[PDB]
Formats: structure tokens, C-alpha cells, sequence
């Protein structure tokens, strides 16, 4: 079923516009977005893979000492 | 008005289907990059179907030559090192964007009604890709051929009274012999036509209502036709890809395997290590947890039956992750479980990897237990989050 | 239907890399997923060294 | 660009012989620019440099 | 003159980046310590304390970037290169330099300044 | 002449001292016999895996 | 037991070829060949390899035309119906030590001597191990007993090989007078049969270098493209009614 | 009289290509 | 116009790629070294009767 | 049967040998005409299809 | 690409059974859609019995 | 059914029950029959091109 609206659009030519200076605009700001909104999913994704794999070592290696002579 | 003219041609009758389906399709105008996965899935099969069509004009199904035909299209055709490096990693990379395309369909639960006819059609194409995957590897007979398809087949013996038949039926023998190579061929051949046909299917279920967004909104008041805007965006996203492939068939074409299947077959001794393709991994990790046989093949098919059931439970009707933080949470301790997993898989049968194997795979099934539990507690947000 | 590896395991007999089974000596499971022993079949000698299989 | 413009991409099918030509020449560029950097990273390392090249008894 | 180690590049880039981490940790508090409250903080004690600690985890998060990076770019580049020198590690810390400092200042001259001292201070080592 | 793998592994010694004393700490303690049980394949795995590391970085240099 | 049972790792060594623009040492490459067939090649097969591979790598036509002649090799039937012998020519593959399996394993104490022309594409690290194993043959660990015909190695899952140790000083006689010790032995041997498992990586290498930068000047162009065709919808002003 | 340009240009685009998918430099 | 002269640029790799693709192929198809390095031999024969053919 | 068919291709003048020996594989009917045959039998139907 | 039959045809020589070419005696096509006639290798007489190509 | 069981060789050449020899040629060289047509009007023509 198609939606009734009512706005106003405004838009300008693609060739009226710079297009890849915006890349690089703002970037330490995009870094802080980026970091500050994703820091608890970057946590629980990387601290049981670390941690896991952490812990593997850690038991080969005193297993691997408790049997030598 | 009154169609008496021909205008646009993409309007005639010759095109129209095309025009309405491909060009002006009505696409969410919010839509990432983790939405390109799908056509790089699509280019994914196309280039499987285009490289193994020519690697089978030279290769042999018979064990006597099927190793020595691999190696002969690698020294003596001119470019087949390329086709086969293109094939054998096509087959990782094909595998790499399916698995980034569920994840995306997870996070955003694309699953969700009105779309769960979408979601069961991608699971019975993902189980087609693993068979598909599995029975190519058999072909260059080595030793990873070999050992891989020996257990496989024997997976059937799991049933307690025909389970003896069917692996004797599939092996069409006593052993895996050149009878299991030569079918393994012929259905090597077929499962990926029947692949491009579930694909379109998959494909047209998801056009009956249009696809979800980041935002997991009603999304009919801002759509932008699909030709040339996420036709340009899904360019950017294939040649980055293309970077991706052409790294690891230019410069690593052997780092995705193991040098197991450059041995030939050996039926009377076994590799000391036994593993299959990467991407079979987190299987073979839940496989490996039952101290079962019965056991070990029913949680592998409870793993699909899990995957089957998430779109009709009951769950609440907020679809994003980007709205729902316990949701959220749970979906990237999930998506580290399942890396948990393959690395489990690719370890010996031995402690920690045992016990550590046994919690992984509680978690990953731990995760469908629960999604269920806060889709009802969730419902009555609303009504406790008063303004 | 994997092939145990001998002299490896945690009790002295046979060891399959497939899946972890373990076997003693005699060839019975003691740890793992395999449900049976190792299959003996019938056999007889002949003199001291004719082992007929 | 302007310039350009006026001469190369009035016309569609000038505009894609110019694309062909683009391919064609800008190939055989990079082509003739990577393999002067594998000669120059590997200087006494090709066949061409065995010194017993077409000496064995 | 060097042999008492035991190395790992991965290693070598964990620890750097928690003695840096330690060390601007003390830094930041040692900054907090020296300089004085607000007057509109004087009569009241936590606001000084979260300070504080804010100026520490800054402090410890910038010199742990530093130090992780610095020698990770060392190491990357003397093993992709094979090769041990004095060249190696000078561009692992022109890059730590001025890619940290300059994102904390915000300015380019700041950061190819930072980029060139640290360099120099590698390259005298 | 003379093999230079083995005149490096030779001169490779005084960075893997700790390891070596390790292994022959090892064969001390395994002289007596026990059974031929005892052995000391972790301390010579050991101390060789530090002479390998040190050796293989300068040998090709005096190789063609 | 523990750590026996996997072997010893191998260390990282610095390959002539290894590097995104490094080719093979083709001088390294005739100079590992004649240690093959004058050591490796009495006990060792190379069945995937014909004289005319070396050819435009490591000898001349000529040069690989009389050494395949050489050789003796079975051909036939005649008219008569009768296989006889030919002397070998360039499309003729290398010959094979032992006639069977079952012949190898009896002249090697029940060990079969695995074809080389893979190895170093069949084993984990192959170029490490291959030269790590050939140069590893030193006295065992105390506490270790080898049985007779079984030689010690590390490097060997286990340590116990059936090869003797063959890269004795002064084994060969190079034709370029470099002195043929047997650390130079066995980097020249390994080199050759690096060669031999992957003879295409020095036309796979240009190519990879050619297209991904290539690709990398098209994906550059794509993303200008899609921002060129998106600017009129990012940069769009719209204006609506609501407020909260 | 643009369509017989047309026909000329689309020629010359249908000359060139031929030319570059195959390549008989060592043939002329 | 600066837009179509740099849109031009990526359309030279699109065009090189897909020659690429195409043309590896078809020389896939083409023969082998093994096939190529049969092609050339010498053999000897002797005499027959007359009024007779002998292949 | 397939030497003739395979041959049809030498009734262009100038690439028509060429054609017949790329479609062969080889100087003649052999098993790499048989191997690509196959191939191809197995893909028509589904175009066909 | 057919092997023409000895001793067929209506020209003494040679009988193409795929699509009727007729060659003579000397190996030249006559009548039938064969273009030329039967190639001549590279051949000599070393002594009076024996040949090579 | 009737060709399946009581006809099966009828529609074929018994010569393909040979194995394939390079070297002689079969006397009777024919298509499958349903090629037949097109095989007549291709020998009519006394010209390959
Ligand atoms: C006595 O002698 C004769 C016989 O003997 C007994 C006969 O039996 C017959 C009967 C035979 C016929 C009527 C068939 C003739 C007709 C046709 C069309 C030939 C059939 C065609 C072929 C055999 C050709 C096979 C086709 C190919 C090899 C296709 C090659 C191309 C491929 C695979 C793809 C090309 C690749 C690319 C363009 C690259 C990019 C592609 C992508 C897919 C991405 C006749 C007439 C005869 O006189
Ligand atoms: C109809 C299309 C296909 C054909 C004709 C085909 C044919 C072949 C052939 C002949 C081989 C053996 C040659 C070789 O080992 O490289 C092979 C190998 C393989 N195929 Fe396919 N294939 C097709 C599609 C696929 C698809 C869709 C997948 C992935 C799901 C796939 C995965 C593989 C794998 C993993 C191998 C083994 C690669 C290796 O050598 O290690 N193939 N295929
Ligand atoms: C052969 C492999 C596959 C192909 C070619 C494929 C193709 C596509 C395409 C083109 C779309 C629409 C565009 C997009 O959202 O990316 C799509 C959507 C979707 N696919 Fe797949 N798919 C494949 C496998 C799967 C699998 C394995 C699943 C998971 C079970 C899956 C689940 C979905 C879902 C849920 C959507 C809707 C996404 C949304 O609109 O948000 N697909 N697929
Ligand atoms: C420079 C000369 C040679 C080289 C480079 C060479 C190479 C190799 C390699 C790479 C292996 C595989 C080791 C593994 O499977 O882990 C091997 C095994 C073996 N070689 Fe050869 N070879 C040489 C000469 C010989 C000779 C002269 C003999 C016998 C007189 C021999 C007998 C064997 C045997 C019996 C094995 C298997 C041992 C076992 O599995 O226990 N080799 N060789
Ligand atoms: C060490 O061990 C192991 C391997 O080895 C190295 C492996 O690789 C894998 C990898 C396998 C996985 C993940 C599952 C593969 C799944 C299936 C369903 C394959 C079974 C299918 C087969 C054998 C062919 C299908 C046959 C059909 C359809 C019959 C045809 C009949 C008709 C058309 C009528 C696992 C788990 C493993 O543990
Ligand atoms: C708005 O809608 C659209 C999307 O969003 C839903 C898309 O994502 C895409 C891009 C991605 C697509 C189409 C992925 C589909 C892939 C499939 C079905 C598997 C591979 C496809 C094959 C083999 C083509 C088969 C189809 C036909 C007609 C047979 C003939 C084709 C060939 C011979 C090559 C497109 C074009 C689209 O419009």
C-alpha cells in the first residue's frame, strides 16, 4: 500500500559538489563515534576469544612441564 | 493512460520483468554495506560454476587418475593453475560472504516476520553449499579426500537398525572406493544448479515484501530504486573483493588448506591429523563435544533445527540490534563462539579442548534458548518505559 | 571408521585422531565416542608363525 | 576537461573506442612497469644469468 | 651485549603497550597532582578525584598507544624487510608519533614535529 | 670446507646458555636408569629450538 | 610420547624466493637438480616432473635433450608385439628408483621413500622442514634409544627415520666450482624442489602484482562513482512537518 | 545524415575492440 | 567533464579484467604442454608387394 | 562422428583450422576431446532447461 | 578429416565413406566435396627397402 | 516400453559396440537417425565451404 506525505526536498546537482573530500572530514571526530559507541561490542567479541585462547596456552605449557623428566 | 506507443524499452513486454525486479525494485535508501553480501554471494556461485565447467573438462572421476588429473591441470593446461586456485579458494570466499550475510541477518534480525519463508529458504541453500562444498573436496583424492569422505558416509551408521545400509548404499561398496569417487562427480555437477534455482527462489521470497534496514523500520516512505544506487554500491563492494580473492589466489593460494591433500590417497594409513576445510570447523567442533555417536549427529542436526524454528518464535516486535542493548550483547558473544568453535575444531581431541568444546557448544545453542525468553519478557517494554 | 593410531592414547593402545577415540591394549573403547571395541576377527595358526587370517 | 570533453566524449561511440584504447595501452604500461620491477629486484637470479648455461658435459 | 631475552614480536607489542599504559598512568597523575582545583571545586571532593582518574586513564590510553604502535611498526617493518638497523624502529616512530600526537593535538605540523623527534630519539638509539 | 651450519650452531651457544644448562640438568638427574623410562627430549627440544632461531637469520648469508 | 610425537619445529629461513616481487634463484635451481639425481634420485621418484620442464628454467633444450637420452625407457609394443627399450627424450617423464610400491618399501626396510614432487607443498612449513630435516641428523636425547635401520632426527614426527643421513660433505660435484657443503646442498636441493611443487609462482607472482594494483586504481574509481550518484541524496535538504 | 556517422563510429568501436580481445600483432 | 575523465579510468580496469577472464578461459581449452611436446617423431619402414596399401 | 563435426570449423578460410584445433585440444580426436565433451553434455541440458 | 578406402571409388585409388571423395591414383581429389588432394609427407629411400618420414 | 525392452538396438548402430580405433574407419560412417536430414543436405552440396 503506498505512503500519503507531505515534505519539501531540496537537492543539488551531483556535479555542483566536491565528492571525495568528505572522506576525510572530521575524521578524529569519526574515530571518537566509532570507539565510543562500540567499545562494550568490541569487548564482549574479543575477551572470550582472548581469553579462551590465553587460557589453552597456559595449560600446554604447564602440562607439557608437569611430564618431563 | 493508454499504453498505445512504445516508450522506454525497459517498459515492453520484453523487459519488464527484468525492469521490475532488477532496475526499479523500491530498496531502503538506508542500507549498508553489510547488504552488498547477497549479490557477492550471487558472483560468488556464478564464478563456482564458471571455473569448475572448465576444471571438469580435464579432470578424471576415477581413482587411478583423479589425483594425477588435478596436478596435470595445474603443470601442462595453460592457465589451470589459475582456474584451480580460483575454484579451490572461490569455494572459502563463497563461504566467508554466506557467513558475514547470516551474521547481518542476525544483528538486524532479518529473520522476523514478515519474512520467514526468506530465512528457512537460506537455510536449506546453506545446507546445500555444505554438501555441495563437502563432496568437491573428495574429488582430488588425497589424503584429506579420502579420510574426510570415509566418515561422512559413515555418519548414516548413527541410525541403530538401517544406519549399516545407508552408509554401504552411499558408499555403493564395502569401502570408499572409486565407486564413492565417481558418484561424488555426478552429484558435484547437479547440487549446484539446484543451488542457482534456491538462490531464485530465495531471491523472489524476499521481493514479496522488500528487504529490512538498519534501523529495522517500516521503510515504504523512503525507497530509492535499486538501479543505479546500490547497483554502483555493490560495484565498490565487488571490487573490493575481487582485491580480497586476488590476494589469496596470486599470493597465498595454499594458506585456506592443508598440505595433507597434496598426498595421494592412502587407504592403509591415516594422517596423524584429520580435519576438514575451514569452514566445516564449528560443525566439527559440536560434532567432536557428545561423547556420542547417536549423540554427535543429533546435535548437528539440532543445530539446523535451531536455525529453522528462529524466525516463528514468539519474540518481540523491535527487529534491530541497534534498539535492543541485551539483544545486542548476546549476538557478539555468539559471534565469538562460533570463532571459539573453529579454532576448537582445527585442535586435537584432547584436554582443555574437550571441556572447552563442551561450554561452546552449550553457548551457541544457548543462544536460540534464550532469544525466545527475552522476546517475551521484552514485549511489556513498552508498558514499563512510560514518557 | 577412522584408523587408531598405535602406541598413542591415554592407556597404552590405540588412539583415533578423528575424534579422540581411545583404546587399550586388548582393542576395547575406554574413552571417546565409539560405542564398540575393535572388531576381532576370525583367525588361526598353523604352525608357530602361519597366522591365517 | 573541458577540452577533452569536446573531442572524446561527444559521442558514445567515440567515447568507447576511447575505453578500449585506454585498456589496451594502459595494460600494456603497467605490464611493461611490473615486469622492469621484477627484473630490477632480481638482478642474477633468471635463467638467462647460470653461468654454466650450455656447458654441461 | 643483547643476549638476555626471549623476544615474540606479538609479545613485544603486548608489553609495550601496557609499561606505556603504566607509565601514563603516573604521568596523568602526576599532571593532576601539580596543577590546582577550580574555585568552583574547592569545597566539594569528588569532582577532583574524577578528574583525577579521568586525567589518568587519558594520560595511561595515549602513552599505551604509543608504546603499542611504536613497536609493533618496528617490528613490522624489520621482519617484512629482514633486515636490523637503526631504520627500523626510526619509522615506527615517526608513524607512532605523529599518528597519536597529531590525532590528541589535532594538527599536522604537530604531527610531523612529533613524527621527527621521535624518530631522532630512535635513530640516537 | 667446513659446514657453516655447524660453526654457527657452535657459535650460537652463549645466547641459549640458559637452555643448555637446563638439558644438562636433565641428563644428571636421568642417570640412573628407572626402568628406561626417563628421558630428556623437552630440554633438548628446547635448547636446540633457541639454537635453530639464532642460526637461521645468518645462515644464507654465507650460503650462495 | 609429548613432545616427540609432533617433532621439532623447524625455523624460519630466508628463501631467495620468498617475497611478493622475488623470483627463484634459477642457478640455485641446476645446481639442487644435480644433487637430486645424483643423491635424492636413487631412492626418490619425481614422477610429475619431464625433461622439458627444465627447460627455460635450469637447462637448455639441448642440454635436457642429451640428458634425457641418457636414461633408458620401456616403450612399446613393436610390430612384432614386443616392449623394448628407446633412449629418453624430452617429453619423457623423470624415472622412477624402484618399479612398484612394494619394491621401494624392501629395499628401504619397509619404508616407502615418498615422491618429491610435492613435498614441499605436502608438508606444513615445507621449505623450512625439508631443509631443517636434510641438515638435522645429530645424536638423540639422552634417555632415547634408535633401533637399528631407524636413524635419529628431530625434525621427523617421532625422530626415528628410516632415511640414513645422504647430505654428507662433499656428496656432489657442482659444475659452477661453489664449494658443496651440506648446508649449500641442501639449500640448492630445497630450492629445486620448491620449484618443482609450484613452477608456475613466478608467472602467478607477476600477475598478482599487475592486477591487485590494477584493481586497487578500480576501486578508486568505484567509490567516486557510487558518491558521484548518491551526492544528490546525501547532501539532499528535507523538510518535514513533525517535531517529537 | 547522422546515422550513417553513427554506423561509421560504432564501426570503427567494433574495429578497435576486435583488435583488442584478439591480438595479431604476431599475424599481420 | 572531469567526472566522465575520471570515471573513464576505473572503465580501462573493468574492460582489461573482463578481457582478462574471458580470454583465460578460452586458452584453457586450447592444447596442453603434454599434447604439445607429442608432435614430432620419426619411423622407418620397409617394402611391400605390388598393387597392395599398407597404413 | 565427432572427427567430422569437430571439423566443420576448417571451412573458414582463415581461422578455421585454428578453430578445429582449439575445439580439439590437440592434432586430433583424443582424450581431451572426450574430457571437454563430457563436460559440456552434463552443463546444455540445464541451459537447455 | 575421414581415412578415405583402398581400392574404392570409381577412380581406382582411394574412396572418402563419409562423404563421397574420390581420390585417384595419385591421391587427387576427382569428384566429391574434398578441396585438395591427399597431403604428401616428408619421405626418402635410404636403401632399396626402407623408408622413413 | 516398447524400444526399452523388446527393441533396444534397433534405433542404433551396431558399429559403436566397436571400440574406437584411429586407425581404420568403418565403411558406414552415419549420424544418429535423427541427424540424418541435416546429414544429406551437408553431402549434397559438392563443395565443403
Ligand atoms: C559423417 O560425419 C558426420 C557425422 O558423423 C557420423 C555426424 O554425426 C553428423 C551429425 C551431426 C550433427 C548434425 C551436429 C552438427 C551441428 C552442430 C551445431 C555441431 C555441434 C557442436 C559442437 C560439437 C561444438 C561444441 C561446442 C563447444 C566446444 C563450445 C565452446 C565454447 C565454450 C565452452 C564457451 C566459450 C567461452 C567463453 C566465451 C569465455 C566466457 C564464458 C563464460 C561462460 C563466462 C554429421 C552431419 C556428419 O557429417
Ligand atoms: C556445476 C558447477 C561446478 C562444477 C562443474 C565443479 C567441478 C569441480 C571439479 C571438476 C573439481 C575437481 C578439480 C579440482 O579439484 O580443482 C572441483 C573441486 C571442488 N569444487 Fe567444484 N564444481 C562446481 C561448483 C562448485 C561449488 C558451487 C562449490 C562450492 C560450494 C565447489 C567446491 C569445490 C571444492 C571445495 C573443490 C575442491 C577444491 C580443491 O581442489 O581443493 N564447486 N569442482
Ligand atoms: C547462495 C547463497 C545466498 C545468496 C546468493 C543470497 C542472496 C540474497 C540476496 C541477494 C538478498 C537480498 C539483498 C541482501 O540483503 O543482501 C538476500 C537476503 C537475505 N538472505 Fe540471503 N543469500 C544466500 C544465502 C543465505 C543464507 C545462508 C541465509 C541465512 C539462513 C540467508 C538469509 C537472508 C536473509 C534473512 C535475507 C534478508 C536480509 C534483509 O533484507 O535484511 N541468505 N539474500
Ligand atoms: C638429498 C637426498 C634426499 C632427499 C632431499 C630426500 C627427501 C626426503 C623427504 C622430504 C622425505 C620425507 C620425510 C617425511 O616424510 O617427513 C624423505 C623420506 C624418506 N627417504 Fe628420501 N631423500 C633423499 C635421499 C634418500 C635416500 C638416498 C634414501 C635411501 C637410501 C632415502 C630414503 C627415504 C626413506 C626410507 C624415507 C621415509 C622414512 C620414514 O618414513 O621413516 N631418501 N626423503
Ligand atoms: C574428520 O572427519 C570429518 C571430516 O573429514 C575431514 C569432514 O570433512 C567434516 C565436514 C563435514 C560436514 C560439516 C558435514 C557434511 C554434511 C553432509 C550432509 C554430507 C553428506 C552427504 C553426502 C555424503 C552426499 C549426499 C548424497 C546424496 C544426496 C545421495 C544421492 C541420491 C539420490 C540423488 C537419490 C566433518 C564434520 C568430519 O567430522
Ligand atoms: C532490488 O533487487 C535486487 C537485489 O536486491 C534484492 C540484489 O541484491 C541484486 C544483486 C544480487 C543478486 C541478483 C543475487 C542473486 C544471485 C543468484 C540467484 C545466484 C547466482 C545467479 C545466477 C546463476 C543467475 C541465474 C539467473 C538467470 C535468469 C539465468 C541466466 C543467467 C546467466 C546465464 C548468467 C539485484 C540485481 C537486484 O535486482
Amino acid at each position: 500500500q503506498p505512503v500519503k506525505l507531505k515534505a519539501v526536498v531540496y537537492a543539488l546537482s551531483p556535479f555542483q559538489q566536491k565528492i571525495m573530500t568528505g572522506l576525510w572530514k572530521d575524521l578524529p571526530e569519526k574515530i571518537h563515534h566509532k570507539v565510543s559507541e562500540n567499545w562494550i561490542s568490541a569487548t564482549l567479541l574479543v575477551t572470550p576469544v582472548v581469553g579462551t585462547y590465553w587460557y589453552a596456552q597456559y595449560f600446554k605449557e604447564q602440562e607439557k612441564l608437569e611430564h618431563r623428566f | 493512460t493508454i499504453r498505445n506507443q512504445r516508450f522506454s524499452l525497459l517498459k515492453q513486454p520484453i523487459s519488464s520483468t527484468l525492469n521490475q525486479h532488477l532496475v526499479d525494485y523500491p530498496t531502503p535508501s538506508n542500507l549498508s554495506y553489510w547488504w552488498g553480501f547477497g549479490s557477492l554471494a550471487g558472483i560468488c556461485l556464478v564464478i563456482q560454476i564458471v571455473t569448475g565447467v572448465f576444471l571438469a573438462m580435464h579432470y578424471t572421476p576415477h581413482v587411478d587418475l583423479a589425483f594425477n588429473s588435478v596436478e596435470h591441470i595445474m603443470r601442462d593446461v595453460e592457465g589451470g593453475w589459475l582456474l584451480r586456485y580460483m575454484h579451490a579458494n572461490g569455494a572459502s570466499m563463497f563461504f566467508i560472504v554466506v557467513y558475514l550475510h547470516i551474521f547481518r541477518g542476525l544483528y538486524y534480525a532479518s529473520y522476523s516476520s514478515p519474512r520467514e519463508f526468506v530465512w528457512c529458504l537460506g537455510v536449506v541453500i546453506f545446507l546445500l553449499m555444505i554438501v555441495t562444498a563437502f563432496i568437491g573436496y573428495v574429488l582430488p583424492w588425497g589424503q584429506m579426500s579420502f579420510w574426510g569422505a570415509t566418515v561422512i558416509t559413515s555418519l548414516a551408521s548413527a541410525i541403530p537398525v538401517v544406519g549399516d545400509t545407508i552408509v554401504t548404499w552411499l558408499w555403493g561398496g564395502f569401502s570408499v572406493d572409486n565407486a564413492t569417487l565417481n558418484r561424488f562427480f555426478s552429484l558435484h555437477y547437479l547440487l549446484p544448479f539446484i543451488l542457482v534455482g534456491a538462490s531464485l527462489l530465495h531471491l523472489a521470497a524476499l521481493h514479496q515484501y522488500g528487504s529490512n534496514n538498519p534501523l529495522g523500520v517500516h521503510s515504504e516512505m523512503d525507497k530509492i530504486a535499486f538501479y543505479p544506487y546500490f547497483y554502483v554500491k555493490d560495484l565498490v563492494g565487488w571490487v573490493a573483493f575481487a582485491i580480497f580473492f586476488s590476494i589469496w589466489i596470486f599470493y597465498a593460494p595454499n594458506v585456506l588448506g592443508h598440505p595433507d591433500n597434496y598426498i595421494p590417497a592412502n587407504p592403509m594409513s591415516t594422517p596423524p591429523h584429520i580435519v576438514p576445510e575451514w569452514y566445516f570447523l564449528p560443525i566439527y567442533a559440536i560434532l567432536r563435544s557428545i561423547p556420542d555417536k547417536a549423540g554427535g549427529v543429533a546435535a548437528i542436526a539440532l543445530v539446523f533445527i535451531c536455525l529453522l524454528a528462529l524466525p516463528f518464535f514468539k519474540s518481540m516486535y523491535v527487529r534491530s540490534s541497534s534498539f535492543r542493548p541485551i539483544y545486542q550483547g548476546m549476538f557478539w558473544l555468539l559471534l565469538a563462539d562460533c570463532l571459539l568453535l573453529g579454532w576448537i575444531g582445527c585442535q586435537p581431541v584432547e584436554a582443555p579442548f574437550v571441556t572447552i568444546g563442551q561450554i561452546s557448544s552449550l553457548v551457541f545453542f544457548l543462544f536460540f534458548a534464550i532469544t525466545p525468553i527475552l522476546g517475551r519478557v521484552g514485549r511489556g517494554i513498552p508498558n514499563s518505559y512510560t514518557d | 571408521g577412522c584408523i587408531p593410531l598405535p602406541n598413542a592414547g591415554d592407556y597404552g593402545g590405540w588412539f583415533c585422531p578423528c575424534h579422540g577415540s581411545h583404546y587399550d591394549i586388548s582393542g576395547r573403547i575406554r574413552k571417546g565416542p565409539a560405542p564398540y571395541n575393535l572388531e576381532v576377527p576370525t583367525y588361526s595358526f598353523l604352525e608357530e608363525n602361519k597366522l591365517l587370517i | 576537461f573541458e577540452g577533452f570533453y569536446k573531442l572524446i566524449m561527444r559521442r558514445n561511440s567515440v567515447y568507447v573506442t576511447f575505453i578500449i584504447a585506454g585498456a589496451f595501452f594502459g595494460e600494456r604500461a603497467v605490464d611493461y612497469g611490473v615486469h622492469k620491477l621484477w627484473e630490477r629486484n632480481n638482478v642474477g637470479k633468471r635463467y638467462e644469468d647460470i653461468s654454466v648455461l650450455g656447458q654441461r658435459p | 651485549r643483547y643476549l638476555e631475552e626471549e623476544d615474540g614480536p606479538l609479545m613485544k607489542t603486548i608489553k609495550g603497550s601496557i609499561t606505556g599504559f603504566g607509565a601514563g598512568t603516573i604521568y596523568g597523575t602526576i599532571l593532576a597532582t601539580w596543577k590546582d582545583v577550580p574555585r568552583v571545586e574547592r569545597n566539594v571532593a569528588l569532582p577532583g578525584l574524577i578528574r583525577t582518574l579521568k586525567m589518568m586513564g587519558t594520560h595511561g590510553l595515549t602513552f599505551a598507544a604509543i608504546g603499542g604502535v611504536y613497536i609493533g611498526v618496528e617490528q613490522l617493518v624489520q621482519n617484512f624487510r629482514s633486515k636490523r638497523d637503526f631504520y627500523n624502529g626510526a619509522i615506527g616512530g615517526f608513524v607512532a608519533g605523529a599518528s597519536v600526537l597529531g590525532y590528541r593535538a589535532r594538527s599536522i605540523p604537530t604531527a610531523i614535529a612529533a613524527g621527527a623527534t621521535l624518530a631522532v630519539t630512535s635513530a640516537l638509539i | 670446507v667446513v659446514d657453516p651450519k655447524k660453526y654457527l650452531e657452535e657459535s650460537c651457544k652463549p645466547k641459549c646458555v640458559k637452555p643448555l644448562l637446563e638439558y644438562q640438568a636433565c641428563v644428571k638427574r636421568i642417570q640412573g636408569d628407572d626402568s628406561g623410562h626417563k628421558h630428556c627430549t623437552g630440554q633438548y627440544f628446547d635448547y636446540w629450538q633457541c639454537i635453530d632461531k639464532c642460526v637461521a637469520p645468518k645462515l644464507f648469508a654465507k650460503l650462495k | 610420547a609429548d613432545e616427540a610425537e609432533h617433532g621439532l619445529e623447524c625455523p624460519n629461513y630466508p628463501w631467495p624466493h620468498e617475497g611478493i616481487l622475488s623470483s627463484y634463484d634459477h642457478a640455485s635451481i641446476r645446481r639442487g637438480h644435480q644433487v637430486y639425481q645424483q643423491v635424492c634420485a636413487s631412492c626418490h621418484s619425481m614422477s610429475l616432473i619431464s625433461y622439458r620442464d627444465l627447460v627455460g628454467v635450469a637447462y637448455t633444450e639441448e642440454e635436457a635433450k642429451a640428458m634425457a637420452a641418457e636414461i633408458e625407457v620401456v616403450d612399446g609394443p613393436n610390430d612384432e608385439g614386443e616392449m623394448f627399450t628407446r633412449p629418453g627424450k624430452l617429453s619423457d617423464r623423470l624415472p622412477e628408483p624402484y618399479s612398484n610400491e612394494s619394491a621401494a618399501r624392501f629395499a628401504n626396510g619397509g619404508a616407502y621413500p615418498p615422491d618429491l614432487s610435492l613435498v614441499t607443498k605436502a608438508r606444513h612449513n615445507g621449505q623450512n622442514y625439508v631443509f631443517a630435516l636434510l641438515t638435522g641428523y645429530r645424536d638423540p636425547p639422552a634417555g632415547i634409544s634408535i633401533r637399528e635401520g631407524l636413524h635419529y632426527n628431530p625434525y621427523f614426527p617421532g625422530g626415528a627415520i628410516a632415511m640414513p643421513k645422504m647430505l654428507n660433505d662433499e656428496a656432489v660435484e657442482y659444475e659452477d666450482g661453489t664449494p658443496a657443503t651440506e648446508a649449500q646442498m641442501g639449500k640448492d636441493v630445497v630450492s629445486f624442489l620448491s620449484w618443482a611443487a609450484e613452477p608456475e609462482m613466478e608467472e602467478r607472482k607477476l600477475m598478482g602484482f599487475k592486477w591487485i594494483f590494477l584493481l586497487s586504481l578500480a576501486l578508486l574509481q568505484a567509490a567516486y562513482y557510487r558518491r558521484l550518484k548518491w551526492s544528490v541524496l546525501k547532501s539532499r535538504k528535507l523538510v518535514l512537518d513533525v517535531v517529537n | 545524415t547522422i546515422d550513417i556517422q553513427a554506423a561509421a563510429g560504432w564501426g570503427i568501436a567494433a574495429a578497435a575492440g576486435a583488435i583488442w580481445v584478439v591480438q595479431p600483432f604476431g599475424w599481420i | 567533464a572531469f567526472a566522465y575523465f575520471v570515471l573513464s579510468g576505473g572503465r580501462f580496469v573493468y574492460a582489461s579484467v573482463l578481457r582478462l577472464l574471458v580470454l583465460k578461459l578460452i586458452v584453457s581449452m586450447s592444447a596442453s604442454k603434454d599434447v604439445l611436446a607429442l608432435a614430432s617423431l620419426e619411423v622407418d619402414l620397409g617394402s611391400i608387394e605390388p598393387g597392395t596399401t599398407v597404413t
